[PDB]
């Protein structure tokens, strides 16, 4: 039974190492959520600092890949940082070679192709991560593109990743079924972040303090992460209505 | 590159891959070599399971390495082509760098060295081939007959056989071949070579190939009718 | 399966230990060192009477002052001999002198452990390297596939080795002559050999300071065999 | 490091079977149904857009892909394997043909190049075969319209019409009854939609179906005017609206 | 068991069995003792023979004028590692006109051995080394294990029955460290130390091997009748 | 253009006696018309009772001597502390010089 | 490390056989039968396509018979994809020879070259062999008309008549019975089709299940012509010989 | 080296090549054979830069002999000439080209025809009834243009060749020390020992 | 089963058992700690005295990278040295190209990526060490701890080896009782205490204390070993607290 150790086909036509890489994705026990506004793309993720000896400022699963592209990862941090470093290098090389900023969907495809190679070549293992890329693309507008260990990728109106992804997914599905539009009809990104947090609270059924969350925001020509005090201001506005 | 060690020692001190290569030689068609006083004859078996064969174009069992040296074999046919090609290249390479054709002993030592190299190199299996190399050294009238095998050892023989049922024909040669007085003529040498193959071959029709090599690059292959005359004369004397 | 360079739980390299078993199956080779020279002798062991025994070359010249006998998978020795001859003559090129027997032996033994996954396996042959130099005089070395080499006053390798080594234990002394050593090799070879010893199935050789390395003729060895028979019948 | 898998991962078993190719074909069988039909004046290729989530934008995932202006492709099996094959197929059409002869390759030769790539993944060291079967439709001046299937082994066959994947056995039977040598392109599209409806469970509309054609030259899609000989691509992907219009006359 | 097939595999308890098996080869090897004072450093080695006709395998190797070692285990591996030390000592002299520090020599051996324990295909070294030397910070003694671990010591011993000599040195610690400016007395302490590891056999003229290095003493090896003085 | 060679002047003299030998050389080191040093040793004791001097381009001269001293050291390691004879040293030095046949050590050497 | 997963494709069995070559031959025995018959005035190549479909485009299809150059052609039995790799190599080799010597490559030299490539995969590299057996039909001015076969072992032999693929045992017996040395092309065409018709696993032998080709000096004066038969032409020769 | 001539008559090819070898201002040898037998019915003469000539000729010889053994068959003069041309055309764009000019005289046993090929160091091949390299043609071609017929006998070919050598000996400033003449026909290659 | 026999193989859990077995080698090693202070960091390690023959203060375990970074580790010592050698190459190439000395977070990722790379293939073994490291850069003090998996985080206090639980408990008390912060000289004293308290898990053999530190005020932001009177003062403070 060596067909379960390396990335070759089983008699059922399956790749067990890819399937087990998907299971490593939930090892951190963290849930992430991504939504699109009119002018922005917001990504939120649970932040859990169990040890008091940890420096909480260094605990993060959100990455600034380029000025325009942000990435949240679902999976162990070593593989997350492996993917982050590669995506940063690819984004920079793209700009140098082709004279314009690498689009979010193109980077997603590139990282998805690299992941495909690990599913076909035996010596390389799959990375046990799911990569959610976000930006406000200059051609396509607000964009969410997500990659997995199978080498699969697709664009999203909104998305969720983690152990409780289904609960969040259905919550978002039901909202877009009402509004009948592909985004959050809101002017400011502040209110889009408030929407994201509110709907994660409703879906998971847990309250959040400023240190329990981690937020990334993509606007035209820049992606940035929010500080704890920026998140606190967001939580106050939610509670006051 | 593929570096896997395929030929390795076993607890009892054997290299099984080299020994299994000898089993491939055992499966191969019988080849025999007999040296007379002024010649060497190479006999070869052709299995008659394959009829409808085109004997004009089918690869002959005996191969010229140079104008004065020949090589026959037993074992895997495809493997033998690689050794023959290498041997032919080395023969021309020797003429080019030393201005003399190879001696039969030198050519044998080279081929044996190639076989040995394939028993302790990574990512390769041994040649499933044993060879009989015969000829005459330049400006020399003493006959030469050598044998090689997959392990890479080689040695000189007054007469020798290899391949399937070689045990039987070697038995015949050991009692029939006299060292003090070897086959004085070409006839006697060919007759003894045909007789030895008739112990094993089955039918004496197109199953026996004979190649006579004489001094000074005089190499000829006997035809079916010429061999058939030897087959006829042997059995007529036997009916007594 | 398993690595080629793997250690056993006892702390030995499996492949090196297995190659030693192949050497035990080889034909007997004996070496005896004296102050008048070093004698090397081997069992030829022809597999058939049609095999021309003089073509069996198990004793070999490395240089004028160094000889070599082999036992085991003798085909593996050819590349070792080629390296030894090259090393011996190359040193003569670089330093305008003969190379020390120990230094030559060390050069051969450096090849031994160059195997892995370089060649794919260790050598399956042991060598008795005999020679003479001005510094250490007449010397006899035993080169193994482990990369180890021991100097010996007398040594036997091959199938009848432990029986021959016990005999060499009793017979060897520091005042042996060359003639005495020759007869002693023949005596012990005759003892361990399956077939009856004669000039055709056994070979002698020696290395002296004056005449260098010499392989003995079959006529010369035949007389030494006849001389042996008479002296054994003398008591 | 170094790729130390320099040996084949696909090997013959005692029965003569190449296991990894067979298992790759099993993966293709599990894949979503896709089909191709050849008409007198065109070719059609179609498949279902099996969306993994309703939140996912299925327009961004293209199962039917342009390889050259006159050649298109669709698949059944593992999507990521298909995506990289399309990248390689597009590139090999340039490197091994267009940069030499100054024109795009004919369908059969591009198929031959793709087939070669898939064969090498079946014999080369340290790789598994591609887990896809491709249907490649195309047109060229001297061979006219053509449709080819390519399997994980690297074997390829020309078809008048065929289907691969989930419900291929039933779909091929359906096509045998409907196909003739006098079909016009619109008739082939109609048959393609009928055949594809049998294998689809849920919604059946322009947003859940992906369909493209190889047909007449499209000068409106060329992007420039002034060169008479350049008349535009024959490959065209049908829009969501264009599919729905033909579903009313179904 | 299932985790000893190669050097690249940890066992479930975090052990590297191929390295431990390489360590076992040292225990089978003949005993060798190392010790030092503030002025000199001494190696003492019990050489082993194959039989009565054979010579006694050399145990001590010179690396530079100020440095050398003794071996226990696979002798060819010692030749490889000593050759590496010879080159490194020599690189330091040619490039920096600087005698190689004994501590740095130990760090280089550690790193060379380590690479063989983490990579596939290769094997660990099957030999233990005792390195002595005299540099700018005085006399030094190092113990090398093929796991990579190198340790600076006042005295030690490795090989078969080495525990006896190691205990003796542990008692004599305060005495032999003070033997300054007296090479013969320091060697005596080493010969007396290695004698605690002997059974049946005793120290003969062609059995014993001694080496010494110090303040105004280059690394020199004593064999044959040169060590009869200490028997 | 860069000229990798230079001339440091100096002169050396070797004379062989019946049971002795001398190797002499001046201690002046120069470039063009300037003096670099009035005392820069040029003749060296290389061990094994051999003396050596590489006269001409000082950088190549120092490099050769350094390499020969090294060759003596490794000759001891490789051949059981055997003394390197003068004829053996001479032949060794030939091979050191010819290793740069196409980018020569610009020195006239005497041992 | 990686050793764990290595099948070791290039090793001997205890009996002295090459595992992968033997298993490749087992694969080939399930492939469609291909037959070659050499006559005094030409060569015939006949081959059976495997269980086809009505929707297969036959006139543009090629799975059995391939052209190496103007003088030499091959019939394939085994993995088609593997065969095309080798075929393209052989086409290049023939052109290399033509460029070097300004003469068309002798048949045997081309055959030996391809057979040597197959041999290499059985002795080194650690890769699976090519699961292909060829029948070479060709002509040159030295030996005239020639038939050869090669298999995954890299061994090749010459033939007057030969079959590869499925039911070769039965097919070779039938060929050995009816073949004669003074035979002509038109007679050989009939023999090839009659042999396939009796050995086939199909219910009946039809035009759509066959590929056919001839190499004839039946070209205007001293020269050779290759004829790859079209579907309609195969249908006509089936009626002519009296099979359908 | 300097002068190499060639002429194709009715039933044979005749090659004439100078005997001189010069080094500095001294003629080291006056009996040098500037030719190699490539096969029993194919002869190649050569001229060019010192050392390169023999190395190239022997390399070609080795390749043709290798081919002969492998196939047990003699290549046609046309096939050999094409092989030689390709090697020279390959050589001219190398780091250090081989500066060798050759004439290939062979008898084709299949067509029963003599054949003469002229190939220069660039790889410029031409089939000719008569040919030369370097300055040799400047003196001799006018005689050959006048006297040559395709139905000439071997003896008439030798007489016309003598006239060419006599003209060279008269009008060249160079002493080439006479020529070695060799004939290539159906029976093989032989040397004319008196010329 | 068989998933634990080869590195880089995911088990059905989604775990790399070979990396988890490497952690067992770390847990077997001696105790090492790190303490982040007001303007720098302090490192300390337990050195087991196996024998009286060990020369005191000679077998140094703590290693410097560049001139501003300190590294200490528990587990297989050679593996740690290999990792530090790489770290030094990474720090050198960074300074070569960018001029400024490598920032601590930047340096942390360089090690992290290198250790993570040794979990991607079966042709290499994972690192058998957990490494505590850090120092002072332009943005202030940083302390990191890096595991065999390649996982690392920033820390206020860090501990690894056989006595890690005891150490962690002591570190947690300091964080609670000093929210405003801890001074560099205090951290050296506390580091000594914690190693002594953690030595109860290795109480069979006696040990030697080794401490180092980087501080903006006390060492000018350079890595230095704690020696002489300051070391003895810390030992005395530690000995007083256990009694
Ligand atoms: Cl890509
Ligand atoms: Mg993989
Ligand atoms: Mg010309």
């Amino acid at each position: 039974g060596y067909d379960r150790h390396i990335t070759i086909f089983s008699p059922e036509g399956r790749l067990y190492q890819v399937e087990y890489a998907f299971k490593a994705t939930n090892q951190t026990n963290i849930n992430s959520l991504a939504v699109r506004g009119k002018d922005c793309t917001v990504v939120i993720s649970q932040k859990k600092v169990p040890d008091k000896l940890l420096d909480p400022t260094t605990v993060s699963y959100i990455f600034c890949i380029s000025r325009t592209i942000g990435m949240v990862v679902n999976g162990p941090i070593p593989d997350a940082r492996n993917a982050a470093l590669r995506a940063k290098a690819e984004a920079a090389e793209f700009r140098y070679k082709y004279g314009y900023d690498m689009p979010c969907d193109v980077l997603a495809k590139r990282m998805a192709n690299l992941s495909q190679i690990y599913t076909q070549r035996a010596y390389m293992r799959p990375l046990g991560v799911i990569l959610t890329f976000v930006s406000v693309d200059e051609e396509l507008g607000p964009s969410i593109y997500k990659t997995d260990p199978a080498g699969y990728y697709v664009g999203y109106k909104a998305t969720a990743t983690g152990p409780k992804q289904q609960e969040i997914t259905t919550n978002l599905e039901n909202h877009f079924k009402k509004s009948k539009i592909d985004h959050i009809n809101e002017e400011s990104w502040e209110k889009v972040v408030e929407f994201a947090i509110t709907h994660m609270i409703d879906a998971l059924g847990t309250e959040f303090s400023k240190n329990d969350l981690e937020v990334g925001v993509a606007t035209k020509d820049k992606f940035f992460t929010l500080s704890a005090e920026n998140i606190e201001e967001r939580l106050v506005a939610i509670a006051e209505q | 590159g593929y570096d896997r060690a395929l030929s390795i020692f076993s607890p009892d001190g054997h290299i099984f891959q080299v020994e299994y290569a000898l089993e491939a030689v055992k499966r191969g068609t019988c080849a025999v070599g007999v040296k007379g006083k002024n010649c060497v004859v190479l006999g070869c078996e052709r299995r008659s399971t394959l009829k409808l064969q085109d004997t004009r174009i089918t690869p002959s069992k005996v191969s010229k390495i140079d104008s004065h040296v020949v090589l026959s074999f037993s074992g895997l046919n495809a493997d033998s082509r690689i050794l023959i090609e290498k041997a032919r290249v080395e023969a021309q390479s020797h003429r080019l760098t030393l201005e003399d054709p190879v001696t039969v002993e030198y050519l044998t030592r080279y081929v044996a060295g190639v076989q040995q190299r394939y028993t302790q190199s990574g990512g390769v299996r041994p040649f499933g081939v044993s060879t009989l190399i015969a000829g005459f050294d330049p400006r020399d009238d003493e006959p030469k007959l050598y044998q090689t095998e997959p392990s890479g050892i080689y040695s000189s023989w007054s007469a020798q056989t290899i391949g399937r049922n070689s045990k039987t024909v070697r038995e015949f040669l050991e009692k029939n071949y006299d060292r003090k007085e070897p086959p004085a003529t070409v006839e006697e040498c060919v007759k003894l070579t045909v007789r030895s193959l008739l112990e094993v071959v089955q039918t004496g029709a197109k199953n026996i190939e004979i190649t006579v090599v004489k001094p000074d690059s005089d190499i000829v292959a006997l035809s079916s009718e010429e061999i058939n005359q030897y087959v006829t004369q042997i059995e007529q004397e036997k009916q007594e | 399966d398993r690595g080629v360079s793997t250690f056993s739980p006892e702390g030995r390299l499996f492949q090196v230990e297995y190659s030693l078993e192949a050497i035990k199956l080889g034909s007997t080779a004996i070496g005896i060192a004296t102050k008048e020279g070093v004698v090397l002798g081997v069992e030829k062991r022809a597999t058939s009477p049609l095999l021309e025994s003089d073509s069996i070359e198990k004793i070999v010249e490395i240089d004028r002052h160094i000889g070599c006998a082999m036992s085991g998978l003798t085909a593996d020795a050819r590349s070792m001999i080629e390296h030894a001859r090259t090393a011996a003559v190359t040193h003569n090129l670089y330093y305008d002198e003969d190379i020390n027997v120990e230094s030559l032996t060390q050069s051969v033994c450096d090849l031994a452990l160059r195997f892995g996954e370089l060649m794919s396996r260790p050598f399956g042959v042991a060598l008795l390297i005999a020679g003479h130099d001005a510094d250490d005089g007449y010397q006899l070395f035993h080169a193994e596939p482990s990369g180890t080499f021991y100097r010996y006053n007398a040594k036997a390798i091959g199938s009848g080795s432990e029986g021959a080594q016990a005999e060499l234990l009793n017979e060897w002394h520091s005042s042996l002559t060359l003639k005495e050593a020759e007869l002693l090799v023949l005596k012990i070879l005759k003892q361990v050999m399956e077939e009856k010893l004669d000039e055709n199935n056994a070979q002698l050789s020696c290395i002296t300071k004056q005449d260098g390395f010499k392989i003995y003729d079959n006529e010369k060895t035949a007389e030494l065999i006849k001389e042996l028979k008479e002296k054994e019948a003398a008591e | 490091m170094t790729d130390r898998y320099s040996f084949s991962l696909t090997t013959f078993s005692p029965s003569g079977k190449l296991g990894q190719i067979d298992y790759a074909l099993t993966a293709v069988k599990q894949g979503v149904t896709s089909l191709g039909i050849k008409a007198t004046n065109g070719v059609v290729i179609a498949t279902e857009k099996k969306s993994s989530s309703p939140l996912a934008m299925s327009e961004t995932l293209s199962k039917v892909s342009l390889l050259t202006p006159d050649i298109g492709a669709v698949y059944s099996g593992m999507g990521p394997d298909y995506r990289v094959l399309v990248d390689k197929s597009r590139k090999v059409a340039h490197t091994s043909y267009k940069r030499i002869y100054g024109e795009y390759p004919p369908t059969k030769l591009l198929v031959s190049e793709v087939a070669k790539i898939m064969q090498e993944a079946t014999q080369s060291g340290g790789v598994r075969p591609f887990g896809v079967s491709l249907l490649i439709a195309g047109h060229d001046e001297f061979n006219g319209f053509s449709l080819y299937q390519v399997d994980p082994s690297g074997s390829y066959f020309p078809w008048k019409a065929t289907a691969i994947g989930k419900g291929s056995v039933a779909a091929k039977t359906f096509l045998e009854k409907r196909w003739n040598d006098e079909l016009e392109l619109e008739d082939a599209i109609h048959i393609a939609l009928l055949t594809l409806k049998e294998s689809v469970e849920g919604e059946f509309n322009g947003d859940t179906i992906e369909l493209a054609i190889i047909g007449d030259e499209n000068p409106d899609l060329l992007g420039y005017t002034g060169i008479p000989t350049d008349k535009g691509p024959r490959f065209r992907k049908l829009t969501s609206q264009e599919i729905n219009d033909r579903l009313e006359a179904l | 068991n299932n985790y000893d097939g190669d050097t690249v595999t940890f066992s479930p308890t975090g052990r590297l069995f191929q390295v431990e098996y390489a360590l076992e080869a040292i225990k089978q090897g003949s005993v060798t003792v190392g010790l030092r004072s503030n002025t000199h450093a001494v190696l003492v080695a019990l050489k082993r023979n194959a039989d009565e006709l054979s010579s006694y395998q050399k145990k001590i190797i010179k690396c530079d004028e100020h440095m050398g070692l003794s071996l226990a285990g696979l002798a060819p591996d010692a030749r490889v590692l000593s050759n590496y030390l010879r080159q490194q000592c020599n690189y330091s002299s040619l490039v920096f006109n600087r005698k190689l520090a004994v501590e740095r020599a130990g760090h280089l051996l550690c790193d060379k051995a380590q690479k063989n324990t983490q990579s596939y295909g290769g094997r660990p070294y099957g030999v233990g080394l005792l390195i002595i030397g005299y540099d700018k910070s005085g006399a030094h003694l190092l113990e090398f294990q093929p796991s990579g671990n190198v340790t600076e010591l006042y005295g030690t011993a490795i090989g078969a029955r080495s525990q006896g000599a190691k205990t003796y040195l542990e008692r004599t610690l305060d005495t032999f460290i003070k033997i300054d400016g007296n090479p013969d007395e320091l060697i005596k302490a080493g010969v007396e130390a290695i004698s605690q590891s002997l059974r049946d056999e005793s120290l003969t003229v062609d059995n014993l091997s001694i080496a010494i290095v110090g303040k105004d003493t280059p690394f020199t090896i004593y064999d044959g009748e040169a060590v009869a003085k200490y028997i | 253009q860069f000229n990798p060679y230079g001339d440091n002047g100096g002169t050396i003299l070797g004379i062989a006696g019946e049971d002795f030998a001398v190797l002499a050389g001046d201690t002046r080191n120069i470039t063009d018309y300037s003096i670099n040093s009035r005392y820069e040793p040029k003749v060296f004791d290389c061990g094994d009772n051999i003396v050596m001097s590489a006269n001409g381009f000082a950088a190549d001269g120092d490099a050769l001597v350094k390499r020969f001293k090294n060759s003596v050291k490794w000759y001891h390691f490789d051949h059981n502390d055997k003394k390197l004879s003068i004829n053996s040293a001479a032949r060794n030095i030939q091979h050191l010089l010819y290793s740069r046949r196409f980018f020569p050590y610009y020195v006239y050497n005497i041992i | 490390g990686s050793r764990r997963y290595d099948s070791r494709t290039t090793i001997f069995s205890p009996e002295g056989r090459l595992y992968q070559v033997e298993y490749a031959l087992e694969s080939i025995s399930h492939a469609g039968t291909a037959i070659g018959i050499m006559a005094s005035d030409g060569i015939v190549l006949a081959a059976e396509r495997k269980v086809t479909s009505t929707l297969l485009e036959q006139d543009t299809s090629t799975e059995k018979l391939y052209k190496l150059n103007d003088k030499i052609a091959v019939a394939v039995a085994g993995l088609t994809a593997d065969a095309e790799i080798l075929i393209n190599t052989a086409r290049i080799h023939a052109q290399n020879y033509l460029k070097t010597y300004n003469e068309d490559i002798p048949v045997e030299i081309l055959v030996r070259r391809l057979s040597d490539i197959k041999q290499g995969y059985t002795q080194h590299g650690g890769l699976r062999p090519f699961g292909v057996s060829f029948i070479y039909a060709g002509y040159d001015d030295r030996y005239g008309y020639q038939l050869y076969t090669s298999n995954p072992s890299g061994n090749y032999t010459g033939w007057k008549a030969i079959s590869v693929g499925a039911n070769t045992s039965a097919a070779q017996t039938l060929l050995q019975m009816d073949y004669k040395d003074d035979m002509k092309v038109d007679d050989a065409i009939e023999l090839a089709l009659k042999t396939l018709s009796k050995t086939t696993d199909s219910s009946a032998l039809t035009y759509d299940r066959l590929e056919f080709a001839t190499i004839r000096k039946g070209a205007n004066d001293g020269e050779v012509y290759q004829k790859i038969f079209k579907p309609q032409e195969i249908k006509d020769i089936l009626v002519k010989t009296g099979i359908t | 080296m300097d002068i190499i001539l060639g002429i194709r008559v009715q039933d044979s090819v005749i090659l004439a090549s100078s005997k001189a070898v010069t080094r500095g201002i001294s003629v080291l040898k006056d009996s040098d054979d500037k030719t190699r037998q490539l096969s029993p019915h194919t002869l190649m003469s050569f001229a060019g830069e010192a050392g390169d000539t023999v190395q190239f000729a022997e390399y070609i010889q080795a390749n043709i002999q290798l081919y002969s053994i492998r196939e047990d068959y003699e290549l046609s003069p046309q096939a050999v000439s094409s092989f030689v041309r390709q090697e020279l055309a390959k050589s001219i764009r190398s780091r250090r080209p081989y500066q060798v000019n050759v004439l290939i005289g062979g008898y084709d046993k299949k067509k029963n025809k003599p054949e003469l090929y002229q190939i220069d160091y660039l790889g410029t091949k031409v089939e000719l009834p008569y040919g030369a390299h370097g300055y040799s043609g400047f003196y001799t071609f006018s005689l050959l243009d006048h006297h040559y017929r395709p139905d000439m006998t071997t003896e008439e070919g030798l007489d016309l060749l003598k006239l060419c050598v006599q003209e060279l000996e008269k009008r060249m400033p160079m002493d080439f020390k006479g020529v070695i003449v060799k004939i290539v026909d159906k029976d093989g290659i032989r040397q004319v020992d008196d010329f | 089963t068989g998933y634990d026999l080869s590195n880089s193989v995911f088990s059905p859990d989604g775990r790399n058992f070979q990396v988890e077995y490497a952690v067992k080698a770390v847990e077997n090693g001696t105790t090492s700690i790190g303490i982040k202070c007001n303007d720098g960091v302090v490192f300390a390690v337990e050195k087991l005295i196996t024998s009286k023959l060990l020369v005191p203060q000679k077998n140094v375990k703590i290693q410097v990278v560049d001139r501003h970074i300190g590294c200490v580790y528990s587990g297989l010592i050679p593996d740690g040295r290999h990792l530090v050698n790489r770290g030094r190459e990474e720090a050198a190439s960074f300074k070569k190209l960018y001029k400024t000395p490598i920032p601590i977070p930047a340096f942390a990722d360089r090690l992290g990526q290198y250790v993570q790379a040794h979990t991607l293939y079966n042709s290499v073994r994972p690192f058998g060490v957990s490494t505590i490291f850090g120092g002072v850069d332009k943005n202030g003090a940083h302390l990191y701890m890096l595991e065999p998996s390649g996982s690392y985080w920033g820390y206020k206090g860090a501990a690894t080896g056989k006595g890690r639980q005891s150490a962690k408990a002591e570190l947690e008390k300091l964080v609670d009782h000093h929210p405003e912060g801890l001074s560099a000289r205090e951290a050296v004293k506390q580091a000594a205490k914690i190693i002594y308290l953690a030595h109860e898990d290795n109480k069979e053999k006696d040990f030697e204390l080794e401490i180092s530190w980087c501080s903006l005020s006390e060492t000018n932001g350079l890595h230095k070993f704690v020696k002489g009177d300051l070391l003895q003062e810390a030992i005395d403070f530690a000995q007083k607290e256990i009694n």
